[PDB]
Order: structure tokens, then sequence, then C-alpha cells
């Protein structure tokens, strides 16, 4: 369902790190599976060269959070007016409380030592259920 | 420009915000909705300085880059019991517990 | 403004914007003016109560958002926390 339409017309886009993490393009192909893209790190920028109906969205490089592009899930090339580029400002979410203290958690605990945490099942879950670009395809869909 | 405080006095915090150009008195002025004490009953401090109504936030050292809303600065507030002034006291939180061995 | 007052089981008194604590759904059934808390001590639920701020503050907005900074040390309680207030 969610795939990028194959049209043959190009479209310039700056992809704008203005995040605190390294981010990882994904582009969506003509079958929908998701394509990794070179990384940017932090507050850099890449010119780059994609098509009008082309799906794009952004992770964190590391544990795959989600990131917005232009406030939203889903960038897609539009028409260049002018001949000037299209712009992917890519940036943080207001993440929860809870799925913010979720990556600390993450980031500091190995997956084995989840369970041996004291704390109730369902953030052990919550935990081991950690961002992946499959579920939100599914999601998305 | 919006700066981010936490008013502060013994077990007692109030998180709000001000205008950077905004005054010390103006901000007894919201104290006093808050607490119910009039302004002439209060002292405010950065640190252990007194600040003086007339000054903005600004002037003393509250700029929107340092008092942000993850992180607000602290202003300390004093009271006055009938015939003199408090001493300056703010009670500092609870402490963390070690880490566990898994994060550690 | 209307103020709330969240109370840390330490006995720290915070007090937020209505709207700020409004957030918090538990919060708002356990309105439904003052709110005791005998689990979240006041390290946590000061951090609760800056991340108020923060997300009314860059909720819907165009200016950069920066990382709500969590200390190791804070970060099992927080989440605790979080998990039953709902934010
Ligand atoms: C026929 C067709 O459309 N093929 C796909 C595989 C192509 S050529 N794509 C898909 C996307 O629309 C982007 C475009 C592409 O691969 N462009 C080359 C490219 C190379 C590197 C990068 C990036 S992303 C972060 N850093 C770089 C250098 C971006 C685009």
């Amino acid at each position: 369902v969610l795939r990028s339409v194959n049209s043959r017309e190009p479209s310039q886009v700056i992809f704008c790190n203005r995040s605190p993490r390294v981010v990882l393009p994904v582009w969506l192909n003509f079958d929908g599976e998701p394509q990794p893209y070179p990384t940017l790190p932090p507050g850099t920028g890449r010119r780059i060269h994609s098509y009008r109906g082309h799906l794009w969205l952004f992770r964190d490089a590391g544990t795959h959070d989600g990131l917005l592009v232009n406030q939203t899930e889903l960038f897609v090339p539009s028409l260049n007016v002018d001949g000037q580029p299209i712009f992917a400002n890519i940036t943080l979410p207001v993440y929860t409380l809870k799925e913010r203290c979720l990556q600390v958690v993450r980031s500091l605990v190995k997956p084995e030592n989840y369970r041996r945490l004291d704390i109730v099942r369902s953030l052990y879950e919550d935990l081991e259920d950690h961002p992946n670009v499959q579920k939100d395809l599914e999601r998305l869909t | 420009m919006d700066v981010f405080l936490m008013i502060r006095r013994h077990k007692t915090t109030i998180f709000t915000d001000a205008k950077e150009s905004s005054t010390v008195f103006e901000l007894k002025r919201i104290v006093e909705g808050i607490l119910k004490r009039p302004p002439d009953e209060q002292r405010l401090y950065k640190d252990d300085q007194l600040l003086d109504d007339g000054k903005t936030l600004g002037e003393c050292g509250f700029t929107s880059q340092t008092a942000r809303p993850q992180a607000p600065a602290t202003v300390g507030l004093a009271f006055r019991a009938d015939d003199t002034f408090e001493a300056l006291c703010i009670e500092p939180f609870s402490s963390p517990p070690e880490l566990p061995d898994v994060m550690k | 403004m209307m103020y709330v007052k969240l109370i840390s089981s330490d006995g720290h008194e915070f007090i937020v914007k209505r709207e700020h604590a409004l957030t918090s759904g538990t919060i708002k059934a356990m309105l439904s003016n003052e709110v005791n808390f005998r689990e979240i001590p006041s390290h946590v639920l000061s951090k609760v109560c800056m991340y108020f701020t923060y997300k009314v503050r860059y909720t819907n907005s165009s200016t950069e958002i920066p990382e709500f900074p969590i200390a190791p040390e804070i970060a099992l309680e927080l989440l605790m926390a979080a998990n039953f207030l709902d934010c």
C-alpha cells in the first residue's frame, strides 16, 4: 500500500537535520520495502536527488526512534518551483514522557537485563517493544 | 521573550513563566496571587543575592536561553513573619537511589 | 491563572497551572485543587512538572525542539511515574 510512485520526474531535495540525533533516511521503494540511505550527523544537511511521488521517512540511526519531517511522518518530494529545491526539515517530535523515559532506559540497560529491572511486566514489554520501521508501516497503513 | 522559573521557599515550588523585560516587583505580584502574601512581605533571590523590585528579570540574569521550559531557573523566596524577614531556606529535593547494576 | 498543587511523597508542594497538570489524565481524574502522590518523590515530580512546561511550550511550534533531558539516576522512577500518570 505505502510505496513510492514510479513517476521518473526528478525532484531535488535538501535533507536538513535540525535534531540532536544521527538521522537514517528511509526510502519506501516501488514494492513498499524500506531502503536505508546514508546517515546525517546532528545539525547537518545533504542536497539529494529524489523523484516526485517518492516516499521518505526518518529515524534515529542508532535506536530507530521516530522523527518528524516538516511536522509530520512522511515526506513526499513535490514539484520544484523556479528550479529551487524542496526543503525536508527533520526534527525531534515532542515525545511523551513515557516514551522518552523508555529511550533513556534502553540506552542504559542492555536487552538481556530488561527482565531484571524492578518494574511491572507491561513496562518490560514496552521496553522490548522497541521502535521499528516495519511496525509503523503497518500502523501508517 | 519568555523565561521559565521555579520560585522556591522551604518545601514550596511555583512553576511559572514571565517576560524577560518584566520586573522583580511584578514577579512578587504573581507570587501574591498564588500564595496570598503581598510584595512587601516577600524577598526574591538569585542564589544568595537579594533582588531589587525595579530591576528586570533579564537584568538579574534570568534570560530565555538560561531559564528554559525543560530546565527552569530558580528564584528564592522568603517571607516576613510579622516583624522581621526569615532567612532564605530552600529544602533540597530527595536524593535518587543508586543506579541498579543493570544500568550501572 | 488557575493553579493546582501537586504534592510529592516527601512533602514538596509543587504549584503549577491547571492546564499544565490536566495534560495527565490520571491527575484530571484525581482532581475531579490538591493532589497527594504517595509514590512519587520530589526529584521525580519536579521533572514531571518541567515536562508539562516543555510539552506546552513545544507542542505545535515551528522553532527547533530541544531534547527533554533525563538523568540516568532518575530515569527508572520517572518511567514508572509517567506510566502511572499516562503522559
Ligand atoms: C529509478 C529510481 O528511482 N531508483 C531509485 C533507487 C533512486 S535513484 N532513488 C530513490 C529516491 O528517490 C532517491 C534516489 C536516489 O537513490 N538518489 C541518490 C541518492 C544518494 C544518496 C542520498 C543520500 S541520503 C543521505 N545522504 C545521501 C548522500 C540520497 C539520494
